[PDB]
């Protein structure tokens, strides 16, 4: 989710209440950005087999009728054995399995009743490198300063060497996949103690633009040499064992990180640099914002910085026991969103030992590289900028499906609409939603040979 | 199971008027009986500024005695500062100053500097125009502060590192 | 309790025992590279003068007509007219007669009888050169 977040800021909040089961009620008044956000909230996963009126029609067709017609959003369906996001071109055919994004499992039954009466790896599906060493990836003060490190993404790394592993590939590797030329890959450095990273070199050798730099983040001078200020987002990570000796004192370590890097100054200051923040406790969310009402007892999910997509914690993960339970397909769809499209046996090459291995490229390997893969997008200016003044979402969703293909999820936009550079996740609003010019889209990109 | 009623408690009384700073951190009878003398002296000026104590375990005996002889000038509350809800009871918006006292004889440097750095963001969370007076223990802790985007030293914020002036 | 009552109090004793810590050298500092070099320019060398803290003797000089007799309201007149010094106390043996054991006694009073082996905690100024 971390990893995501990268490449659309605020990905992972509207990932986690995807999956929490939330039951959501219109209040007649109270804080407008609020009341957006809570309906968002109230959206989920769900299943339901496709009508047989849909039978024949594409993909692209079924979910934009889908949309117009019986409010619901289709983002992905099963053809047979695996599941295929916001597919191009597929057709829908008999007793398919569709994904939709509803309230509640009674809004999705009306699509069931709808009438008219060297280069990549053996997968191919990420890019791989002849196993770079770590000692050519290690870099000093002046040596990150002289070269240039412009929309890149740092990693602030708490761990000491004989912290437990976290698995340095997981937030690397979807960041690494085929969907992304290699012209438009984003570099990655990490900032923490070469002894705990050593050991986490293991699996990271075969992934291409990798950086280490050693020292703490916690300090001014390695930040300011990595150009905090130029990267897409900077994530703290902490994989020290908690001490257990006050559950407030368990994130000391990455509130201090975070309040340092807000204020901070670049000759563009440090609260406008995009960051996220992982949390072992849930109740020290409270210090990562300033200007917010906190409350012990308030949900997670309630709380303003994880509504802005700058807090996470695993907290929020468990939801995921029941939902597996209940549809196999559902985890898979989960994985294959956020990991990059790990396919299966490549966990069996992962599980052989012997890291990732690569292999050569073929007609047919290559046609692994043609998916839907996480974007975002601005309304100011391109073809879509129209929408931004006061089209409505509705006619955005259709106009983006029909030109290029790409679905629209959610939406981005500014906590206050008129000082503060904060925005907050909408899920799926309803298509007579209003637009603002400063917005934001949620976006399934698909791959652009070329 | 009963037990006895919660002897502190409750919300201080809000006065017309009156000044009053917030003493957090090592709330001890060494501590709280040598900052009275100190803080209360007849060499001094005197002014009208209310003493309110908060701590998370409860006093000694000991402790409760010196606080009925100061009755009238020294409140104790029984709660701890990273609880927004504690720092509502004491009310830190409208006190004068808080005050966050350190312990000088502990085992670990590092841990009481990182337990007190903590106190001041949580103060700071709450309201960033309040004016803290934190004791620190090793010079390089004296960077975090620093760093904080709330903390501004012309406001009134000060940080006394007593290894910086016991070296000096 | 010092630093509440007045904040000035406390910038006055760093001034005083660390030699001169301007605010932006924290700032420097708390950056991580540890301490920084720079060119000294002619409004830089002008911060090089400032009162500093030192001891004198009034065994042999020309203020040690008032180690025989001389009262420390004399003394205390006569260096700061010609020197600039500021005398703030004393630093006198405890035994008169032995153990060389001196105690501090800070701002006797106008009136208080000096010794020839007295030293005395004085504010000196800076002399170029
Ligand atoms: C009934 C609830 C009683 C709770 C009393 C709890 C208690 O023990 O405190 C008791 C307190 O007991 C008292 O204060 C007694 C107060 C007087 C009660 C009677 C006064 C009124 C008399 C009756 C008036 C009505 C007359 C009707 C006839 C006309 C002492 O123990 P401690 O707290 O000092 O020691 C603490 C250690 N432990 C906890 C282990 C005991
Ligand atoms: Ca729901
Ligand atoms: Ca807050
Ligand atoms: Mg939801």
């Amino acid at each position: 989710f971390i990893a995501q977040s990268c490449l659309a800021p605020g990905f992972s909040t509207m990932m986690a209440n995807l999956f929490a089961m939330r039951s959501f009620k219109t209040s007649p008044d109270m804080q407008s950005w609020t009341n957006d956000y809570l309906r968002g909230t109230g959206m989920e996963m769900y299943t339901e087999t496709l009508s047989p009126t849909f039978i024949g029609i594409p993909f692209a067709q079924a979910t934009e009728l889908c949309f117009s017609k019986l409010k619901l959003l289709l983002l992905a369906i099963e053809i047979k054995s695996k599941i295929s996001i916001n597919p191009r071109g597929a057709k829908i055919q008999a007793n398919t399995q569709g994904f939709f994004i509803a309230q509640s499992a009674d809004e999705v039954k009306r699509a069931w009743f709808y009438c008219k009466a060297m280069k990549y790896d053996s997968t191919g599906m990420f890019h791989w490198s002849p196993a770079k060493s770590l000692e050519d990836c290690i870099l000093d003060r002046n040596q990150a300063a002289m070269t240039v490190l412009n929309g890149h993404v740092v990693v602030c790394l708490f761990a000491d060497p004989d912290s437990p592993l976290i698995g340095l590939r997981n937030l690397v590797m979807p960041l690494r996949a085929s969907n992304f030329h290699y012209h438009e890959l984003k570099h990655v450095v990490i900032v923490g103690s070469v002894d705990y990273i050593r050991r986490e070199w293991k699996m990271l050798q075969n992934l291409p633009k990798i950086s280490v730099l050693n020292g703490s983040p916690l300090s001014r001078a390695d930040l300011r040499a990595v150009n905090v200020n130029l990267c897409d987002m900077c994530c703290i990570l902490s994989a020290k064992v908690p001490s257990n000796d006050d559950p407030t004192l368990a994130d000391k370590e990455a509130i201090l990180a975070s309040l340092n890097i807000k204020a901070m100054t670049f000759d563009v200051y440090g609260a406008n640099v995009p960051m996220i923040t992982e949390l072992v406790n849930d109740g020290n969310v409270q210090f990562l914002d300033q200007d917010d009402d906190d409350d012990p007892d308030t949900e997670l999910y309630l709380t303003q910085p994880f509504a802005c997509g700058t807090a996470f914690a695993v907290s929020v993960l468990d939801s995921l026991m029941s939902t597996t339970y209940f549809n196999q397909n559902a985890l898979t769809l989960i994985r294959s969103l956020i990991t990059g499209g790990a396919t299966p046996e490549l966990e069996l090459i992962l599980a052989e030992g012997a890291g990732l291995r690569g292999g050569y490229s073929t007609v047919e390997s290559l046609s692994n590289r043609d998916r839907c893969r996480v974007g975002q997008i601005s309304l100011y200016d391109g073809p879509l900028a129209q929408f931004g003044e006061c089209g409505k979402y509705g006619d955005l969703f259709v106009a983006a499906l029909k030109s290029y293909g790409m679905l629209c999820i959610g939406l981005y936009r500014f906590r206050d609409t008129s000082a503060s550079s904060k925005r907050y996740v909408i899920t799926n609003p309803p298509d007579d939603f209003s637009l603002l010019p400063t917005d934001q889209v949620f976006v399934l990109m698909q791959f652009d040979p070329g | 199971l009963i037990g006895t009623r919660a002897k502190y408690g409750g919300t201080l009384k809000n006065e017309k008027g009156r000044r009053h700073i917030v003493v957090c951190g090592h709330i001890t009878y060494e501590s709280v009986s040598h900052f009275l003398k100190d803080f209360l002296h007849e060499d001094r000026e005197d002014v009208d500024v209310e003493v309110v104590f908060l701590h998370r375990k409860p006093p000694d005996l000991e402790l409760e005695g010196l606080f009925k002889r100061h009755f009238t000038t020294v409140e104790f509350f029984q709660g701890t500062i990273m609880n927004p809800i504690d720092l509502q009871r004491v009310k830190v918006h409208e006190a004068d100053a808080c005050l966050v006292l350190a312990n000088k004889y502990c085992q670990d440097p590092d841990a009481e500097d990182a337990a007190n750095i903590m106190r001041v963001i949580s103060i700071k969370n709450y309201s960033d125009d309040i004016r803290v007076i934190i004791q620190l223990m090793q010079y390089h802790n004296k960077a975090y502060l620093l760093n904080i985007p709330s903390w501004d030293w012309k406001q009134g914020d000060d940080v006394i590192c007593l290894a910086e002036l016991k070296l000096g």
